């Protein structure tokens, strides 16, 4: 399935070239401006653990997730991935966990040393 | 928790 996919046949983002971060473009955005940052980029996302089972999703909340890029406010893997998206682009994300959250797990769902998938669409990103 | 952290 996609997690699979992605694991076997994504591209590695990451600066160290560690496979800690690997994507799939899945729907190809707008133009070729990627967010800077800083920006406010908002995001659809759903999230999967290695289980199979879905922990997140913004579209059953029915609003997207809006962050500040480049920020530390979010795990790692979407600082590094929402950088490399145009506006309406579609990617999935395979994080180990060294990108997400570590060794500490969250409650509830993350346990420990977690690689996580994610399907996530750049909704929209602005300058402040 | 997540997405924050």
């Amino acid at each position: 399935g996609a997690p699979a996919t992605v694991t076997e046949q994504g591209e590695d983002i990451t600066s160290k070239k560690d496979r800690g971060v690997l994507k799939i473009v899945k729907r190809v955005g707008n133009g070729e401006e990627t967010p800077m940052i800083g920006d406010k980029v908002y995001v659809h996302y759903k999230g999967k653990l290695s289980n199979g089972k879905k922990f997140d999703s913004s579209h059953d909340r029915n609003e997207p997730f809006v962050f500040s890029l480049g920020k530390g406010q979010v795990i790692k893997a979407w600082d590094i991935g929402v950088a490399t998206m145009k506006k309406g682009e579609i990617c999935h994300l395979l994080c180990k966990p060294e990108y997400a959250y570590g060794s500490a797990g969250s409650l509830p769902k993350i346990p420990s040393n977690a690689t996580l998938f994610f399907e996530i669409e750049l909704l929209d990103f602005k300058g402040e | 928790d997540f997405p924050f952290v």
